[PDB]
This record gives structure tokens, sequence and C-alpha cells, in this order.
């Protein structure tokens, strides 16, 4: 889950506070590659 | 080998066979290799109808395995709301700490079972309760980034 990746502990500061991955990055499910996008009769679509 | 058949029946969810083995007088606190009673297995796999039958024939509700985990730990961890109530109503230790200092609230908070967390708190579940790492059920909610859970524990 994105929630599990978000709370990955990058480091703990000297004052006790801790830097999670969600503090330095946005966590979402997204394509391996965003180059390829298809439309069927001008309507958002995928295909094989 | 009668209390051993009860363990297998309790896990399988065979409501009838448990009552049949109970009539013949099988050990209700018959523990397996890892120290799980029939009540443990029923709580984990979520056989509420069996949990009621076991507790009615005096199944040790505060029975703990070889790592100090009780049926309430399992019930609260795997989101078995009905079983958590039935356990607590039959005098289950809500502040029960395992070998790691983890309580049913810690497990309920971790998996984000918001309903069960409220039921534990209702029966006097210690919110300030820490584990071996000095982490409360609220420290879990902030790290998990749970909005709904964090508001309940403050």
């Amino acid at each position: 889950s994105t929630e599990e990746f978000g709370k990955i502990l990058l480091k703990v500061n000297q004052d006790g506070s801790r830097v999670l991955l969600r503090d330095v990055a946005k966590i979402e499910l997204g394509g391996e590659n965003y180059d390829i996008i298809a439309e069927f009769n001008g309507q958002p679509a995928s295909g094989l | 080998d009668l209390g051993k058949k009860l363990l297998e029946a309790a896990r399988a969810g065979r409501d009838d066979e448990v009552r049949i083995l109970m009539a013949n007088g099988a050990d209700v606190n018959a523990a397996d290799v890892v120290g799980w009673t029939p009540l443990h297995l029923a709580a984990y796999w979520g056989h509420l109808e069996i949990v009621e039958v076991l507790l009615k024939n005096g199944a040790d509700v505060n029975a703990y395995d070889t790592l100090g985990s009780t049926p309430l730990h399992l019930a609260a961890h795997f989101g078995h709301l009905e079983i958590v109530e039935v356990l607590l109503k039959n005098g289950a230790d809500v502040n029960a700490k395992d070998d790691n200092g983890i309580t049913p609230l810690h497990l309920a908070a971790n998996r984000g079972h918001l309903e069960i967390v409220e039921v534990l708190l209702k029966y006097g579940a210690d919110v300030n309760a820490q584990d071996k790492f000095g982490k409360t059920a609220f420290d879990i909610s902030i790290n998990n980034g749970n909005e709904d859970l964090a508001e309940i524990l403050q």
C-alpha cells in the first residue's frame, strides 16, 4: 500500500522527531511509464 | 487425544463437533505446540458461534500462548468486532500485554479497526500503555497517518 511506503523511516533527528518518506515525496499508484496514452473514439481507453 | 480434536474442530469452524467433543468432556484449555487453545484459534479464524460455546464451558479467556498473546490480541488484530465484545463481556484482560508489551488496542490501532478501538477504550483500555519500544496506540495512528484513529485517542 501507498500508506506503508509513506511511513518508511528515512532518518530520526537529534530532537527525537523522525522524517518519513511522505514528508519528502508524494506516494501514489502510477504507470511504470507515462509516455503511452490511448483513446477509443476520443474517449479515455487502454488496449492490447 | 480428545482436546487435540477440539483444537482442529475450533479452527475448522465445526460448530456441532465442538459441542459433541464438549459433551464427551474434552480439555477446553487444550494447548497446541505454539500454546494456542481452542479459544485462540476461534478468535484468529473468527468463529464467533464457537467462541460463545467455548466460554460457556469455562474456556480460560485470559489464556496466553508461548509469546504471551491472548485470544483478545488475535480478535482485536484481525477485526473480529463481535468476538472482541463477547471476550470483553466474559472478563477478558483489555490491558493484557504480550512478551513485546503489545496490547489488543496496539493491534486494533495498527490495522486501523476504528470500531474495535472504541470497544476496547469503553472497557478501560489504557491509552498511555506503551510496548517494549515506548510506543502508545496514538503513536501508531500518527505514524500510520490515520486521521479518524488519532482524533479518538486524544
